[PDB]
């Protein structure tokens, strides 16, 4: 449990990656150029042959590989603080095995993406004969994936109602635990988070009529209720409103891709400001976000490069 | 000890083996074995059997369904005597009743809730919605709002056409009874901007904000009004139902509980052209309850119970107890660690003896044991009446068997607890220093207060000394099971540092006693010796690198035992000066108050007890748990648990 | 007499005070983990308390070694 | 009284002393996450007052060792 | 009349110290919970009150140890 | 005179230090509490403000007991 | 007296040393987190330093207490 | 009498008291640790509890030389 | 003179260096959020140093006690 | 004699009890991170053990040192 | 002379070694933080060191009154 | 004689156990480090050792010294 | 010779003991932070040795008084 | 008189102590760094290892001290 152990191995890998040569070469290369470049760099070790399903598997296993090391390695409080990091994609996975579960899909039709809980375990949740035997099969010491199911389970079986409160209920649930531990850069990464996930769900629910409350999400501090009110009610100026606060940049923006651009640019930002702490989790975060917007880069790129799409349409994406 | 076990192997006609695996499932127990790779069939379920065991699983999932909407239990009752078809035909009528009720409960808990969440806004609009509720040019709009800060919405109203459809608080002193009426969308503009500037609409979900406002409000009115009876009349309808079909519900419970498993059992079985096949483990003292039942199969099956396999390679034979009626209810205490292998040692019967005397050993106080008893007998009673001990604040679920079990150990422990109290004076806590029927040379009594406990000066060498041989005992059975267990199963390793563990620990004792203890070493100088060349030669001879650190460890844990002394010492001191104190603050001082010092006395004592109790109880079997079973293996190899099969209910 | 009685006594204070503050610091963090345990789950409530209680050992052997002073005090 | 009826005031106070460090060392943790699941639910209040107020055993040995002395002083 | 005057008051000086410092290593965790519970909602202020001023029962003790001491001085 | 007077003296040092040792470091963490639960909500000042003025209690015995020396010397 | 004086020094000496040790624990964690908000947004200045300054009265009290017993030598 | 058994006993609670401080330490964070485990899992309650009561051979030695120094008294 | 000299030095060396180690306490985490702060943006090396030179107070508190205590000498 | 004794047996005590902190200190990091590895996995309670128990040569020369002090005395 | 030299000299070896440790605690985190954005960007070389340097007032003060006391003895 | 060879008892005495803390110090961490290491590669084991065992030339420095000492005694 | 010359040593031997400590501390996160850059990438050497060589001021110091104590005495 | 020579022990025994603490308590973040680097590629220990050396230098100068005030014996 001590920060400077899992600190100095972050370091190292975070030593072992691709400048932004690497990024500025490719954007202009052919799939085959993108393979060669792919294989002589580290992010092509376990790259198998060619074709866009081998660079998005070969990137999948890279990043499992070289991002999903952290929460082991790492215990005590350490640990229940590196483990609200990475647990976006187990969300997605038990959200994905709900779903299937709630329309009749087998359970070996999912993608079961990498995550932090046990794969044995998401393979045996889904033959639980009740919601409660799956969240106690998904159920770890201190997950919050757990905690939330638990906290939905008190609201709904296995419906759409459960399905939507469980994704409420995990959001509320990280930014509460992450501020229940002194770690100064993880709270206010997660506040930060918090609020641009409510105003990316206001943005999305635009126009619906729903009501601004109920879609409303708790824990940040640059959005409030009324401004989720008046920018779900479409008053796309509330988003010029909110300067100052740390997502200044998105006044004047009105579009869906171009407010998604730059949350991503703001959130990147603020998590490569947590370098600051090199004993502290920051350094862990910096290499997590990282990695994260590498593999993203990487496989937009090489999508691009697979599919024939136009340079104009993708170098706007490599804008951070 | 661990109970002894035989592989039965079993064999007969593919349609006959349906019903054989009826009967020992009716009958008693046997684990069964996976059995399919035996070079034969893995005995797969028939298309038809397949879809019995889903229609059963159905009727298994409703009616546990349908007894938790009712509110009853799940607990197994006498069998539903009923086939598939007629299981379902009975569980279709409660099942749908039970459905169609908590929809009409839940219809008119919703409807009492919405109405009584509007009501005095609902009075407030109709006593301003006098005269605008259907109009041509625009219709009234409601706002539900807070407290009177109606201002700011009164800004953007007047930014707008403030000429018509003024707005104010008239009702509903929960809040602002705003609402606005005017013609033309002038009033929905004026609407947008207020909702700038700070206001809400008044659109309650449903025909609140979806009928005109007088008609409406007099339907939720009505509703609220008549909601009360269909509620009434639900509940009665549902109460009775579940009173009525309680014991079928739990019927058919538990015959579709059995037969799933007696499905799921079939496709355990080995099989052939015409044949299936089974080889389970059961104990070799419960032969009669299978081969009773076994004897008239169809084809009077082999039923060849064959013998079990030695300790050669045999991890997978089940474990159960097997303890007399006096270790029994004190297998409870051992039963939370980790099970046997097969052939090592079970522990349980160590318990009884060493356990109850040590917690005497700590608590000696007669009055104490005067209260534990009390707690027993209503302990006792509650478990004679039956009613299971529910206690939520703790979680409590104490089942009449598991409180049984516990009654005759606190029963067994009070009896030491008063023995070696008596054997020690203390009685009531220190009721000699008002009374001295127990007494010593200081002023004698009517009995000697023998070994008298808190003249600490005195007694403390003879109570260590007891202590720590007790712990010599303990340790040095322990390792010597251990050499017994080792050799036995063949280990040589481990009987090598078993014997090398004993040795060394013998050498450091012999030296100890004579250094640190007397003089004259004649007799030990040769004994200590002897331990350590025998310490090293075993630890040559098995060559494991055997930390002499863990010999240190293992004398620890023999030293350990001066705890028991320590406990006792500590509590017997606390409550003697406690006595001592009121005692003198009731008598000896105003005499009056005696009732005064005897309640505080009371209280004090009381307090000491409730909160001493709890290490007082945990500190013997953390020495047993910590010392004796580490010792013996027994910590390790985990087991695999008898599971029978079938036979609910 | 002499100083016997005072250093005695100051033996003792010091042997109590000191068991005292290592049981706190040991059940401080055994009976964190044991209330989170507790809360996330109301069924180890057993298995909390038992490994809470089991520290308390430190406090009554240094109350051993005070005793015995007192005694030979 | 001479250095006899000093000192043992002396251990008196490191006694009572170092045991309410203790016994505030053990309840700070404890305590701390108490208040922390009684937030999350209002219910388990009984639950945790049980855990925050068992370590008091370590004050109420302290008092015990310093009336003591007090009395042989 | 020597040094046991002076004795007594160093023990008291000491007994009292010492509590209050533990209280305030207790109170240090409880009252920061308490804060951060208060702020997420301020229905639970009498609960982070509670929890807050129970650990003054420590400090109160030391001053009844130090106030004997002091009055048999 | 005689060495009374300063062992009294150290006494009265010894109360006053240590209680404000215990306060501060109670004050510490709810000090930091409160400058987060204002700074996010500056409604909550009212409360955060009692919550880091609550542990002065223990400077306040410190110094009764300090004072109660002083008058006895 | 001879040994009066100097103990009535280190009584001081340990009183004003305590009382400085205790309001530096304060001030390192509040100053800490006013040092982020104020970077977070600079209008958060005028409440991180009065809360930063609000526990020197501990200091305060400790020097009053030295004062008077270096006066009362 | 007097010194010469006083510095004899002073020494004993001391060894005492730094071998307790000491297991309390060794055994916190242990038994954090195996009460998580024995959370995540009940079946490692053999490990966990086999791990937290080992340290207790320090209190062990630490009372065994108490014993011998009280002897040699 | 000889023996009131000594325990003056003693009592003016403990009250230099306990306000020392408090000075280093609270500078060691307001420097650390300064640095980081500074860091992030170079706007901020005013609030910094007017953080971080703030709590050295403490320090020059327990120095003009050291300099009264060597002119009593 | 006299002086000459106590003085050894306060010099092996703290010995003693100084090397008992030492090792609890070490054992509370290495037993942690030993307990969460063997709960990871069961093949690691080899390694666990094989270095929970190294430390162990850090009571064992406080123990030799105490022993040969006691031999001189 | 012979105590008065002696306790002179432990008073000036005290306050320079606590000094010292202030000094060295601060240091710590302050070069930390301060190694980690060299690390980041070499621009920030300048703004490491000037706040690393900054903490040796600590140090200077209590050599300071080391001297003076020396050369008061 | 009588301090003269007591006072050089305890000397030894606290440079052992001083060493000895300092020791264990070092390998709480070091050991944390190459248990985790282990556990997640056995490739490591054997820089993980040599990575413990270092830091006991502190424990074997500070046994050095007093045996020098008690030759001299 | 003499207890003036036994004092002095104590002294001497606390000052050099205290500097060696704090220095201890202050390397101890340098060099943590040092290494994880370095092995960020072994370009920045040259700032790591030249920025955890730094803190031997403390020690230095400590040894300089050290030496003139030796040198008085 | 002989408390010379026994002063004069607990002098070195102190300094001894003291410098093999603080290089332990660097040791340890000094080493658990490199232990981790060494982990992510094996050669990182040889920078590691002079890491992890570096440290000694005060304890190798403690026992230089040590050495001094024994040859003064």
């Amino acid at each position: 449990d001590d920060f400077a152990y899992l600190n100095a191995r972050v370091r190292v890998r975070r030593g072992t990656l691709l400048k932004e040569s690497f990024f500025q070469e490719a954007l202009d290369l052919s799939f085959a150029d993108f393979l060669r470049l792919l294989s002589e760099t580290v992010y092509g070790g376990e790259l198998a042959g060619q074709g866009l399903p081998d660079v998005d598997r070969a990137v999948l296993r890279t990043q499992a590989k070289l991002v999903g090391d952290l929460p082991r390695l790492v215990t005590g409080e350490a640990r229940e603080a590196v483990r609200l990091l990475l647990l976006r994609n187990d969300l997605h996975n038990l959200q994905a095995l709900l779903r299937a579960k709630a329309t009749g899909r087998p359970f070996e039709e999912v993608l079961l993406l990498p995550g932090t809980l046990r794969e044995e375990v998401w393979r045996q949740a889904y033959e639980a004969q009740d919601p409660a035997g799956m969240a106690q099969v998904l159920a770890v010491p201190g997950h919050p994936l757990a905690r939330a199911l638990r906290a939905v389970l008190r609201e709904t079986q296995d419906l759409a109602r459960v399905e939507a409160l469980l994704a409420k209920r995990f959001f509320e649930d990280v930014a509460k635990a992450a501020k229940g531990l002194d770690q100064p850069a993880l709270r206010d990464y997660l506040a930060l988070e918090v609020d641009a996930e409510n105003l990316r769900t206001a943005f999305k629910l635009q126009g619906s009529g729903l009501a601004p409350d109920a879609f409303f999400l708790k824990g940040g501090r640059f959005v409030d209720r009324v401004r989720f009110a008046r920018l779900m009610e479409g008053d796309y100026a509330v988003l010029d409103e909110l300067s100052g606060t740390p997502f200044s940049g998105l006044s004047g923006v009105r579009d869906l891709k171009a407010l998604e651009r730059g949350l991503r640019c703001v959130l990147l930002k603020e998590a490569k400001k947590g370098v600051q702490d090199p004993l502290g989790v920051g350094l862990v975060l910096a290499y997590v976000k990282e990695r994260e917007w590498e593999a993203v880069r990487l496989r937009l790129l090489a999508r691009r490069a697979y599919f024939g799409l136009p340079r104009a349409q993708v170098e706007e994406e490599v804008v951070c | 000890m661990i109970a002894p076990m035989e592989k039965l192997v079993l064999a007969g006609p593919k349609g006959r083996a349906k019903e054989l695996l009826q009967s020992l499932q009716q009958a008693g127990v046997v684990h069964l074995e996976t059995l399919r790779p035996e070079a034969l069939s893995a005995y797969q379920l028939s298309p038809e059997e397949r879809a019995e065991l889903r229609r059963w699983e159905a009727v298994s999932a409703g009616a546990e369904h349908t007894l938790s909407l009712l509110g009853l239990e799940a607990e197994p009752a006498r069998p539903f005597p009923e086939g598939l078809e007629a299981a379902e035909k009975a569980l279709s009528p409660i099942q749908a009743h039970a459905e169609g009720l908590t929809r009409q409960k839940q219809e008119l808990e919703e409807e009492l809730a919405l109405a009584q969440a509007y009501l005095e806004p609902l009075e407030r609009l109709a006593a301003l919605a006098h005269g605008l509720d259907k109009s041509p040019f625009l219709r009234v709009i409601p706002f539900l709002l807070t407290e009177k800060e109606l201002p700011l919405v009164e800004e953007a109203l007047r930014k707008a056409l403030e000429d018509r459809y003024l707005l104010a608080h008239e009702a509903y002193a929960g809040g602002v009874a705003a609402l606005v009426v005017v013609h033309r969308k002038e009033v929905d503009q004026a609407k947008a901007a207020l909702s700038r500037a700070g206001v809400a609409e008044l659109r309650l979900p449903g025909a609140l904000g979806e009928l005109p406002l007088s008609e409406a409000a007099r339907r939720l009115k009505e509703r609220a009004e008549a909601a009360p009876r269909e509620l009434s009349e639900v509940r009665q309808h549902l109460a009775k139902l579940a009173r009525e079909s309680a014991s079928t519900l739990q019927s058919l419970w538990t015959r579709a509980q059995d037969e799933v498993a007696r499905l799921k059992a079939l496709e355990e079985l080995a099989s052939g052209r015409f044949g299936f096949a089974l080889l389970g483990y059961v104990p070799v003292k419960a032969k009669p309850k299978v081969e009773e039942a076994l004897a008239r199969h169809k084809e009077s099956v082999v039923y060849a119970f064959e013998p079990v396999d030695e300790h050669h390679e045999a991890d997978r034979i089940p474990v159960v107890l097997d303890n007399p009626p006096w270790a029994k209810p004190f297998e409870l205490l051992v039963s939370f660690l980790n099970t046997p292998k097969y052939g090592t040692f079970d522990p349980t019967p160590v318990v009884p003896v060493f356990f109850p005397f040590w917690f005497g050993m700590i608590v000696g106080d007669i009055g104490y044991a005067l209260l534990f008893y009390l707690v027993g007998r209503w302990l006792s009673g509650y478990v004679k009446r039956n009613e299971p001990l529910v206690i939520d604040l703790f979680a409590l679920k104490l089942k009449p068997q598991v409180i049984g079990k516990l009654v005759h150990i606190l029963n067994w422990m009070v009896f030491w607890t008063v023995v070696w109290g008596v054997i020690y004076g203390e009685f009531f806590g220190t009721f000699l220093e008002h009374l001295g029927v127990f007494g010593t040379p200081e002023h004698p009594g009517l009995i000697p207060i023998l070994i008298h406990r808190i003249d600490t000066a005195k007694t403390a060498n003879l109570l260590i000394l007891l202590s720590v041989a007790f712990g010599v005992v303990l340790v040095f059975f322990g390792l010597a099971l251990r050499a017994y267990l080792g050799l036995k199963h063949r280990h040589m390793a481990h009987f090598w540092e078993g014997v090398g563990y004993l040795g060394g620990l013998v050498g450091v004792l012999a030296l100890a006693a004579s250094y640190l203890g007397n003089l004259q070493a004649g007799w030990l100088q040769g004994l200590m010796y002897l331990g350590f060349g025998v310490f090293l030669l075993a630890v040559l001879m098995s060559r494991i690198w055997l930390m002499i650190p863990e010999i240190f460890t293992q004398a620890g844990h023999i030293l350990s035992h001066i705890r028991i002394y320590a406990v006792g010492a500590a509590g017997g001191i606390l409550a003697g000066l406690l006595t001592d104190v009121g005692f003198a603050l009731a008598e000896r001082l105003g005499l009056l108050g005696v009732l005064l010092g005897l309640l505080v006395a009371g209280v004090l004592h009381l307090l000491i007890l409730l909160l001493t109790t709890l290490g007082h109880m945990l500190q013997p079997i953390r020495l047993l748990w910590v010392e004796f079973f580490t010792k013996f293996g027994f910590y390790e190899e985990n087991g695999r648990p008898y599971r029978p099969f079938k036979s609910v209910r | 007499g002499g100083l016997d009685r005072g250093l005695i006594a100051v033996g003792m204070g010091l042997a109590v005070g000191l068991a005292a503050l290592g049981t706190g610091v040991a059940q401080a963090r055994i009976g964190a983990a044991g209330v989170g345990a507790i809360a996330e789950d109301r069924s180890n409530f057993g298995t909390a308390l038992i490994f809470l209680l089991l520290p308390e050992t430190l406090v009554i052997f240094g109350l051993l070694i005070a005793f015995i002073l007192n005694g030979r005090l």
